[PDB]
């Protein structure tokens, strides 16, 4: 824990055992703030047709 | 605040004083239906309101 | 019993009260006696929980 | 404790066990500074009605 | 069986879902009690593991 810690390290592998396989995947992600922090009603537009409501 | 601009910045050092008063010593505002309340709605976020008696 | 509803309490729930810090701006490099004036404009925010049972 | 350590997590939820019931919420907050860091008094305005000073 | 293909799961590996939590920007010196709009604008970013057998 701290600000100049790593929290942990980057595992990316695959071991095979014979019998069991693990396969291990790290990757980086990015995280927007979506719709400006508040939730929304959705719906069809419109005169969208009955089968796509 | 320069000129027509604002920033906002962490003051990591700066601190906020908070205490409840369990002997009742002071003018007891709550329960006079004052608005400032917890929102409804869990993702909202509020103003603390003010104190005056 | 309450005129607005709910339940009337003796030692209700007490308050909680909460405050920034002064910060004061930049005093003068000679003395004076006078009261603070200037301080570093700031808010807080955070997260608050209650659980009622 | 510290600056890269969360204080506390989000806990709102509500469990229902037959006898009792405890509804947990958490909200964010904000908090000015409120009269610019100073007491003051205040009273009604001049020629209001007696009933409202 | 998944039309699509793959495992068919009653209790499939659970959704795992993130936010980040918002920070208000600057509130008022007077007490509002109307919703926040304004927010400091932010997103976050970090690695991501996920280790199947």
């Amino acid at each position: 824990d701290g600000v100049g810690n790593s929290s942990g390290n980057w595992h990316c592998d695959s071991t095979w055992m014979g019998d069991r396989v693990i396969t291990t995947s790290t990757r980086t992600w990015a995280l927007p703030t979506y719709n400006n922090h508040l939730y929304k009603q959705i719906s069809s537009q419109s005169g969208a047709s009955n089968d796509n409501h | 605040q320069n000129d027509g601009t604002t920033t906002i910045a962490n003051n990591l050092t700066s601190t906020v004083q908070v205490f409840t008063d369990s002997e009742y010593q002071l003018p007891y505002v709550l329960g006079s239906a004052h608005q400032g309340c917890l929102p409804p709605f869990p993702a909202d976020v509020f103003m603390v309101p003010q104190y005056g008696y | 019993s309450p005129l607005m509803g709910g339940f009337g309490l003796k030692h209700p729930p007490p308050q909680i009260l909460i405050k920034n810090t002064p910060v004061p701006a930049n005093p003068s490099t000679t003395f004076s006696a006078a009261k603070f004036a200037s301080f570093i404009t700031q808010y807080s925010t955070g997260q608050v929980s209650v659980e009622i049972e």
